[PDB]
């Protein structure tokens, strides 16, 4: 099985990266856009998709699985603020007074669902938490450029933000959020540009 | 080889093939080619017959191998060429790649074992160190592959020639894991750098482990060997079915297959001290391997039983063909796989690996010693398998037997087994030594106390002195070295216990055998060296003071063992004994409670309930009450417990009526219950009756079934085995059953006592000690040996050099002595004790075994008195016993209670070193200037005077002076000191 | 076979297998595969003829045949191995070496092999150095 | 085995035990290894003289037309073989024995005089030209070419014979080989060399480790040295030699044919193939090296294959030097395009690691030679690469990034360079000859100690590193002389050339943030070196201003700063600027140096 270990002590947290084809060689430097074959240094299996349940599994197997490495995100990350995608933040609207979040004391997802506004300790509690996730599952981490869409997760609830018509701002479930209603942007200004 | 060479240069025929065949036959008959091989390689033969397979094997290479026999004559002749010498191994290395993808010319025909190209290539690697560790990793990848094929797809000419279609082809994949043992293991050890590249290989390829070990829904090996076992004795899928020859045997085909990958992977096992030190690589290779093949599987493979050949009428041994079924090669590799990689390191998994997979074959080999039976292949095979695999990993594992109190049982089986499998004929000597060396080390590990049953098998068998007593000569003397402390200390070796008098009258028993066989035996030089340390040690072993018990153990265990045969089932007779009629009353009410035991545990399994009595519609037993049962169904219930109530009548054991019970009981739809029994008590004495009981029944049953054999006509039935060889699992029963009755008479109070008691205290110790019987023996001996030595000196000096008396004044010399020497040094303190206590276990040599101590002494030094020159290098040994016989002198306790002989006899031994060095005196006076002078010279200077040094060191250390030395003997020592 | 068989003994092989000759194949059977060796002088027990059976169509022929005396050669093995050892050294006979001479008989001849002799005595080492000639050498020549 | 091989010690006899025919046979074949082997006559001359003379033509009587020399026929009838079309390059054992004979010949092979190296100069031309006038070139091209790529010994000795006739770098034997190349129009030539080259082997651990282990087990190889470990190299060399000898004297027209090949249908890349093989070289280097970092010494074994190894890069390095000396431009800009800076970076790992490791260790000097000798030829190859340089160029660009990459490890070089450099101020300076006070010239370790500490420029980790490569002494004394002629030497070597590689770098980098603070890293090394480099600019061959570095010694730095010098300078300047011309400055001025 292939999980999570909390220490780097011994070979099993090591795995070694090798060419799934024969355009690259030892030693050659690696391109992000590749395709690797990973090999457990203890065990000498490979990181393995299996198909033999009914849901598709992850397992360290002795048959070779082909794995591309995505980027998202690097080290430059432009020093300090400069908002780049997946970052968690607060929504705050008015003069540092309020921010956009949700309904939990009441408790209930029914009245958890909707969207305000509300200022005090909220600023400092995790119900006001929403994460910019990109539309793009390469280069996810990179600057959040003006007009680029995003989707707004709120934290807690684990529900996307939404606009629909008849009751305007409203969180759905994963299955739910279809990027025509849970799409946002950052604008400069809101002239019609 | 110019024949050879010529036709190199025409094409291949009949006549061509023919031709070249006898010419390689001469080849290999000459004597040149064996003594000169290089010679044969400087003229380079072997590159001819290489062209020669080229030549056949490129014509119709897409097409069936055209001349088959060409090839396996050349590959034949190639592979002698290798076995010739070392340079030419490595010269037809250098074809080794050629022969990689010409490997599978022939694997699947059979009868060509030894003539395949992959032959040849196994051939060029095989044993040689180098050759293996030049090996490539594309030439293993290139076996790898052929076997994955093999693996994969199934054979073509095999199914074509009407066989099974099974989805893989086991006959050329044992042969190439056969190429790769040979390429990964060489001269018994195991080249690492091959054996990774062989195992990651395979597991980058896991199809060639088969349909089972590959996973994705492939069953376990056990499976696996089990369902090959079922092919291989189910014909229609065995062979085609439409000297091998096509008979192939799909069934052995599979399990040798599966055995060889086993074999394989146990030999890529790396090695306990890379183990040890912590070789990353080293523990990922045996993790990798343990993930591949479970232990259970191991141990289920290692449990499966043989096919075990059968006599039958007329006396026709029926023995199975071993190229069909069950093989013990197939579990050798299981128990090599499981030695290198998973190990035996536990005691608990040690016993339960010998209680399931290794003691019913060491049982089922046991069973196989008629003569016979003795010389078939399933015997020698197994015989073969045991003393190659199994016991050397028990001598391995010896030093995990330590703590093996609780599995009494189970390692009794085990020696008695192992015993009867060495008494057993056929076995070669390395096998026997095999035999002796795991029986000494697993009895050296074991406890003195419980290896009682083994003792007493010995102690029938040993004192005949064959050719076989070696090996328990040396147990014996082994066992008693070291556990001597266990019968000599009153208190024992400590935690171990003591003695319980049986394994002293049996150890008593086993010394007298030994010590009047080896008397009565002509001599044998390695025989003797062997039996007198055996001697040795059990004197010093049995306590000096033990008492005889003048009356055995009645029916002691000797009835159950026979000669020769070593069982013959002897039940005790039940006619002349008469039930007491005060007994029917225990009689019925333990029917009435068997019969209601009997019912809850039939309405338990849940069976249909006795409504009437019907036999189709098997409503038999109708659960109806005692009571109301009819006589005759009284019957079966009645009759076991009147033979049991016989045999407890005839074993002499009283049963009296308890009067609080047998007044308390008189005066004390339908419901089974019955009564929760199992949680009463038993003593010692009553677990022994119990024990001895179940013991009988065991043995009524074995006999049964022993007349049903003979009424067969012949048969060997598994369990048919003496009680103490029988397992815990298979005493259970009549175990269980004992504690029943006998716990049945506990609880009704009826009190069971051991009834016939000692005839007689027995206070004579001076009369039945075992040192009194001893020295008594002792004496007489040198007796008789002056009396010889007399006819000697009466004789020889004449004409009689040469005396008939050759072999009594050997046995005398050599066993007699060392063993009087080896007695006192060890129990010198016993017969020196007095009122005195120099010993603390109490000791205390008796008058009249100190009088007979200082007799010895007093008949040693006549003896020896100038005669030094007769016994020659022995004069060493009797001065030696006589200075250990002076050191134990209990001089006043003897003079102040003793025998006038005696007394006259010690003080004529100090006159008699008086007057010999009177003698001396005047030998050396006027003598020094210029015969019998010599002799009483140098026998004084010898002899005389460590005698006399260690006597007086003893004397004035124990202040006997003052005791012996008074008037006629102070006038000798007077004589003495001038 | 390895070239350790000296020629005189391959030929009296050879010779008494040609006392029944016949193409080497014929009269050679497992008949006489006993006699052949009983008149060349040493006598096959049971186990000997196991040996010789254990790996053997059906009839040999001279190439099994001296592949058999291959592994007979491992019989008489005890005493001709230190021979030539009791007639190099130990002129006094004792098996106990001198310090000297111990020095001496590990003096490393071309190989110059190490770790071994102080691997020898890690694992074993007598007492009473004084390092025992005998038990030195059966170690090897088990 | 171990009980096997003491079993067969004790069993085994010496020869008078042996049967006679035995011993006669062992004799023989040991006669044949050390006597007639051993054996050597000179004869390679005399045949190939006797070969090339002309045959008795006033007896022949033809005057019409001259026939060919019986050393022509030979070459004839081995080049119509190499021509016929076959499936596979079949070894000859004709070919193979005159092959080497022929080299032999044009080989036949302190300080000599001037006429007697010119005079063996023309013996070899003469030598050369027996051949190349009788198609020895034509046929040496046409048999590599028909060996289809393929390793053997008939295309080592057809190296060897193109070696023979193209050492000196024969212009002659070049411009008849690129004429035949080029008329022909070869594909199949350039095929077997990139084939060869990819055949060509490199080290191999698992082999050297199978036979350390074999040797181990403690049975010798009864045949020769295991070999397995950089299979041929011999052949290697030979191979990239003779790609070198191609291109000796700034071939440019044969230095663009490797490189692109016009008139072929099909083009092959050699440079790129050179420089492949020497990135796997590298690897494989860099592999044996980490072998032995673990462990303290390095055996005999690795100690020479480590020479070989090492010998074959260096051939590889000059071979790529050769390729783009000149400058070539186009060999210039596919090497900084190709997988070069990947194999330098490596083997400035190697270098900056292996010189501290060998340095400590007194018995690895020759192996230290060797490997400072290699890097020695690796700057110098980068140096090639730099020439022709150009403001802001691509080629620069790409070895600051190298560099910037290997920062680490040039700073350990550069720091290595720095000791050793001081080392000799220290040894010559009066403190150190008043703690040695006679000239005897070897001090003592802890008198030569605190003569460094006397200095303060040492510090306590680089006094600590001297002491420990300082050897030891059964006396517990030094000398240094020894001790300076080996570590500052090559050093002052290397590092001016690294030193001209870095001033280079900037002066035509001159905005480079990450060169500035590398340079500030190296600034001791160019302080040393600043006196001894000299710069000038020249008018290039491409039409463009170049800068060249140079070597100035401090003798002529002495010499020149003498005031007799001086004054006939003075005087010499003041001639030229009142009464010399405009038109003849020059011819003055190169008069004048000249003279100086």
């Amino acid at each position: 099985d292939v999980g999570l270990q909390e220490d780097t002590t011994g070979e099993a947290c090591w795995w070694t990266i090798h060419p799934a084809s024969k355009q690259r060689s030892e030693g050659e430097k690696v391109r992000v856009g590749d395709d690797l074959i990973l090999v457990s240094v203890s065990s000498e299996r490979y990181l393995h998709l299996s198909y033999g349940n009914g849901s598709l599994h992850v397992d360290a197997a002795f048959q070779q699985t082909l794995w591309s490495v995505a980027p998202i995100s690097s080290g430059s990350e432009a020093a300090q603020g400069y908002l780049i995608g997946g970052d968690v933040l607060r929504l705050l609207h008015g003069h540092m007074d309020e921010c956009l979040t949700v309904p939990s004391g009441e408790h209930g997802e029914e009245q958890r669902r909707t969207v305000h506004y509300e200022g005090g300790a909220v600023s400092v509690h995790a119900r006001s938490l929403w994460r910019l996730e990109t539309l793009r599952v390469a280069w996810s981490g990179s600057h959040i450029r003006w007009g680029q869409p995003f989707r707004l997760r709120h934290v807690t609830t684990g529900k996307y933000l939404s606009l629909m018509e008849d009751k305007n701002l409203l969180l759905m479930d994963k299955e739910k959020a279809d990027v025509k209603s849970t799409a946002f942007t950052f604008r400069s200004s809101k002239e019609k540009l | 080889l110019g024949q050879i060479r010529s036709l190199l240069s025409v094409r291949m025929g009949k006549e061509e093939e023919k031709l070249m065949i006898r010419g390689l036959g001469d080849i290999m008959n000459n004597k040149v080619f064996y003594q000169h091989p290089n010679l044969m390689r400087a003229l380079g033969m072997h590159e001819t017959v290489m062209e020669v397979m080229v030549n056949v094997l490129g014509g119709g290479e897409s097409k069936e191998i055209t001349f088959p026999k060409m090839v396996a004559n050349c590959c034949r002749f190639l592979c002698y060429f290798c076995r010739i010498s070392r340079q030419n191994q490595k010269a037809m290395f250098d074809h080794l790649s050629y022969l990689l993808e010409n490997s599978s010319v022939g694997l699947a025909s059979p009868a060509m074992r030894g003539s395949t190209p992959l032959d040849v290539a196994a051939a060029s690697v095989m044993d040689n160190n180098e050759l293996a560790l030049a090996l490539r990793e594309p030439d293993l990848e290139k076996v790898v592959r052929y076997l994955a094929g093999c693996g994969l797809q199934s054979c073509q000419m095999l199914v074509s020639k009407g066989y099974p279609d099974i989805g893989w082809n086991p006959v050329e994949g044992e042969r190439y894991l056969d190429f790769l043992r040979f390429a990964v293991f060489c001269n018994g050890e195991s080249v690492e750098e091959n054996a990774n590249v062989v195992v990651r290989l395979l597991i980058r390829r896991p199809e060639c482990f088969g349909p089972a070990l590959r996973g994705e829904g492939g069953n376990g090996l056990l499976a696996a060997m089990e369902e090959a076992i079922k092919i291989a004795e189910d014909p229609s899928r065995d062979g085609p079915s439409p000297e091998e020859d096509d008979t192939i045997h799909m069934g052995n085909a599979i399990m040798t297959f599966y055995s060889a990958l086993i074999d394989l992977l146990g030999r890529c096992a790396p090695e306990m001290h890379l183990i040890h030190a912590g070789k990353g690589e080293a523990i990922r290779i045996r993790s990798i391997l343990r993930s591949l093949i479970p232990l259970g599987d191991l141990v289920g493979v290692i449990s499966i039983a043989f096919q075990m050949p059968t006599i039958a009428k007329d006396g026709n041994v029926v023995e199975p063909d071993m190229s069909a079924g069950f093989c013990p090669d197939h579990k050798a590799a299981m128990v090599l796989f499981l030695d290198s990689v998973y190990g035996i390191e536990v005691q608990d998994f040690l016993l339960h690996l010998l209680e399931v997979g290794f003691l019913p074959d060491l049982r089922a080999a046991a069973s196989l010693d008629t003569a016979a039976l003795s010389a078939t292949d399933m015997a020698l095979a197994l015989n073969r398998y045991l003393c190659t695999a199994v016991l050397p990993l028990l001598t391995r594992c010896a030093p995990l037997f330590a703590g093996t109190e609780h599995h009494a049982s189970l390692i009794d089986s085990l020696l008695h087994t192992v015993y009867r499998l060495s008494k057993g004929c056929s076995l070669t000597k390395a096998q026997r030594d095999s035999i002796e060396v795991c029986l000494l080390s697993i009895c050296g590990q074991l406890r003195p106390s419980m290896m009682q049953h083994l003792l007493r098998r010995l102690v029938f068998d040993v004192p005949l002195l064959n050719e076989h007593a070696k090996m328990p000569l040396k147990l014996l003397t082994n066992h008693y070295e070291r556990c001597w402390k266990y019968y000599c200390l009153p208190g024992g070796w400590g935690n171990f216990g003591a003695a319980s008098e049986e394994e002293l009258h049996l150890s008593r028993k086993l010394f007298w055998g030994i010590f009047d066989a080896l008397s009565q035996k002509k001599y044998e030089q390695e025989l003797f060296k062997l039996a007198l340390p055996c001697l040795s040690a059990v004197a010093g072993a049995l306590p000096p003071d033990y008492m005889e018990s003048n009356y055995v153990s009645m029916m002691e265990k000797q009835s159950s063992m026979d000669s020769e045969g070593n069982f013959n089932p002897q039940p005790v007779d039940t006619s002349n004994i008469t039930i007491p009629e005060k007994l029917e009353y225990f009689i019925n009410k333990y029917a009435e409670h068997s019969h209601d035991k009997w019912s809850m545990d039939k309405l338990a399994n849940g069976w249909i309930y006795g409504e009437i009595y019907s036999d189709s519609s098997k409503v038999q037993p109708l659960m109806k009450p005692y009571k109301l049962l009819s006589e005759k169904e009284k019957e079966i219930y009645r009759w076991p417990i009147k033979e049991s109530l016989k045999t407890m009548l005839a074993w002499g054991w009283r049963i009296e009526r308890t009067r609080e019970g047998d007044s308390m009981a008189l005066y004390n739809g339908y419901s089974p219950r019955a009564i929760d029994m199992s949680n009463v008590t038993l003593s010692r004495d009553l677990h022994a009756m119990a024990e001895m009981m179940a013991e009988n029944y065991h043995n009524i049953w074995a006999k049964k079934k022993k007349m049903e054999l003979e009424s067969k006509g012949g048969g060997n039935h598994p369990l048919l085995v003496p009680y103490d060889t029988l397992t815990a699992k298979e005493k259970a029963k009549d175990r269980e059953k004992a504690q029943d009755i006998l716990k049945f008479l506990q609880i009704n109070g009826y009190a069971v006592s051991r009834g016939f008691k000692d005839l007689e205290l027995d206070t004579p110790s001076i009369e039945k000690r075992f040192a009194y019987s001893f020295l008594q023996q002792l004496i007489r001996y040198v007796d008789e040996a002056h009396q010889y030595i007399l006819e000697f000196d009466g004789g020889s000096r004449g004409k009689g050099e040469h005396f008939p008396y050759e072999q009594e004044i050997k046995f005398f010399a050599k066993v007699v002595l060392p063993l009087i020497d080896q007695y006192f040094k060890n129990h010198r303190l016993y017969f020196l004790s007095a009122a005195s206590r120099p010993l603390c276990s109490g000791g205390h040599a008796s008058n009249k075994e100190k009088e007979m101590v200082t007799s010895l002494f007093c008949k040693l030094g006549v003896l020896v008195r100038h005669r030094i020159s007769l016994f020659g290098n022995d004069a060493t040994s009797i001065v030696n016993c006589l200075h250990i016989l002076g050191q134990t002198l209990d001089a006043r306790t003897v003079m102040k209670t003793g025998l006038e002989s005696v007394k006259s006899a010690l003080r004529a031994f100090l006159d008699n070193a008086a007057e010999d060095l009177e003698k001396t005196m005047e030998n050396l006076k006027q003598g020094q200037f210029t015969k019998g002078v010599t002799q009483i010279i140098n026998y004084t200077t010898v002899a005389l005077l460590p005698m006399l040094s260690s006597l007086f060191e003893h004397i004035g250390q124990h202040q006997f002076g003052e005791d012996l030395i008074l008037e006629d003997v102070q006038v000798s020592c007077y004589r003495i000191l001038t | 076979m390895a070239d350790q068989l000296t020629e005189e003994q391959i030929a009296e092989f050879k010779e008494a297998f040609s006392l029944f000759d016949k193409d080497g194949d014929g009269t050679i059977t497992t008949k006489e595969l006993g006699t052949v060796m009983r008149s060349l002088g040493q006598n096959p027990t049971e186990a000997e003829l196991q040996d010789m059976i254990n790996e053997v169509n059906g009839t040999i022929d001279f190439p099994e045949f001296l592949t058999m005396m291959a592994r007979k050669m491992k019989d008489t093995d005890s005493e001709e191995e230190i021979r030539e050892a009791f007639r190099v050294f130990d002129k006094d006979g004792n098996g106990y070496i001198s310090a000297a001479e111990l020095r001496h008989v590990m003096t490393n001849l071309g190989e110059k092999l190490t770790d071994e002799e102080v691997d020898e005595m890690i694992r074993e080492a007598d007492i009473d150095g004084q390092v025992n000639y005998e038990e030195f050498v059966q170690m090897m020549t088990a | 085995q171990r009980k096997r091989a003491v079993v067969a010690c004790f069993r085994m006899a010496p020869l008078y035990n042996l049967p006679r025919h035995r011993a006669v046979n062992l004799f023989l074949q040991g006669y044949e290894k050390s006597w007639i082997e051993t054996e050597e006559h000179y004869f390679e001359d005399k045949l190939i003289e006797d070969l090339a003379k002309p045959g008795a033509e006033p007896p022949e009587e033809d005057e019409g037309t001259k026939r060919v020399d019986p050393l022509h026929q030979l070459i004839l009838l081995f080049s119509r073989t190499a021509l016929t079309e076959k499936c596979k390059l079949e070894e000859d054992f004709l070919y193979m024995a005159y092959a080497d004979i022929m080299a032999k010949s044009c080989h036949d092979e302190e300080v000599k005089s001037f006429e007697e190296k010119e005079m063996e100069k023309q013996k070899l031309l003469y030598q050369q030209a027996r051949l190349h006038d009788r198609g020895a070139a034509e046929m040496v091209l046409q048999t590599i070419s028909a060996s289809k790529g393929e390793t053997g010994p008939m295309v080592a000795a057809t190296l060897k014979l193109g070696i023979a006739i193209l050492n000196g770098g024969n212009s002659t034997v070049q411009q008849k080989m690129l004429d035949y190349l080029k008329e022909k129009k070869d594909v199949g030539f350039f095929q077997s060399l990139a084939g060869l080259m990819q055949s060509c082997s490199v080290l191999d651990l698992n082999a050297f480790e199978r036979q350390n282990k074999a040797e181990g087990l403690g049975m010798v190889t009864e045949e020769g040295s295991g070999e397995k470990v950089l299979q041929d190299d011999e052949f290697t060399c030979d191979l990239f030699r003779f790609l070198q000898l191609l291109c000796e004297g700034h071939n440019s027209d044969f230095q663009n044919y490797l490189r692109t090949q016009t008139g072929n249908n099909t083009t092959v890349n050699i440079i790129i193939s050179t420089v492949d093989y020497l990135l796997r070289v590298q690897e494989s280097i860099s592999d044996f090296y980490w072998y032995y970092s673990g462990k303290d010494v390095i055996d005999e074994q690795g100690q020479r294959n480590f020479s070989k190894a090492i010998q074959v890069a260096k051939q590889v390095f000059n071979t790529l030097t050769e390729y783009i000396q000149g400058p070539c431009t186009g060999n210039q800009q596919s090497l900084a395009h190709s997988r070069l800076w990947d194999a330098v970076v490596g083997f400035l790992h190697v270098f900056a690691h292996m010189q501290m490791k060998l340095s400590q260790d007194s018995s690895q000097i020759e192996l230290l030679k060797e490997l400072m000798d290699l890097q020695k030829d690796m700057v110098v190859m980068l140096l090639s690469m730099l020439e022709g340089n150009v403001v802001n160029g691509t080629i620069g660009k790409q070895m600051v990034d190298m560099l910037v990459e290997s920062s680490n490890n040039v700073e350990m070089i550069l720091k290595f360079f720095d000791m050793f450099l001081k080392l000799k101020d220290l040894t010559s300076s009066d403190t150190f000859k008043e703690y040695d006070p006679d000239g005897k010239g070897v001090i003592s370790k802890r008198d030569f100690h605190k003569a460094m500490e006397s200095h303060k420029h040492y510090t306590q980790s680089e006094t600590e590193f001297l002491l420990s490569c300082a050897e030891t002494d059964e006396n517990e004394t030094l000398d240094y002389e020894e001790f300076v002629k080996r570590f500052h030497e090559p050093a002052k070597d290397i590092g001016f050339n690294v030193a001209v590689l870095l001033t280079n770098l900037s002066e035509h980098m001159p905005n480079d943030t990450r060169l500035q603070t590398f340079l500030e890293l190296a600034e001791s090394v160019l302080n040393y070196f600043q006196p001894f480099l000299g710069r000038i600019e020249i008018m290039g061959s491409a039409k463009r201003i170049e800068r060249v570095y140079f070597e100035i010694s401090e003798s002529s730095r002495t010499q020149w700063e003498k005031p007799q010098v001086k004054e006939s300078k003075r005087q010499f300047i003041f001639d030229v600027v009142n009464e010399g011309g405009e038109k003849e400055k020059m011819e003055l001025f190169v008069n004048f140096c000249e003279d100086t």
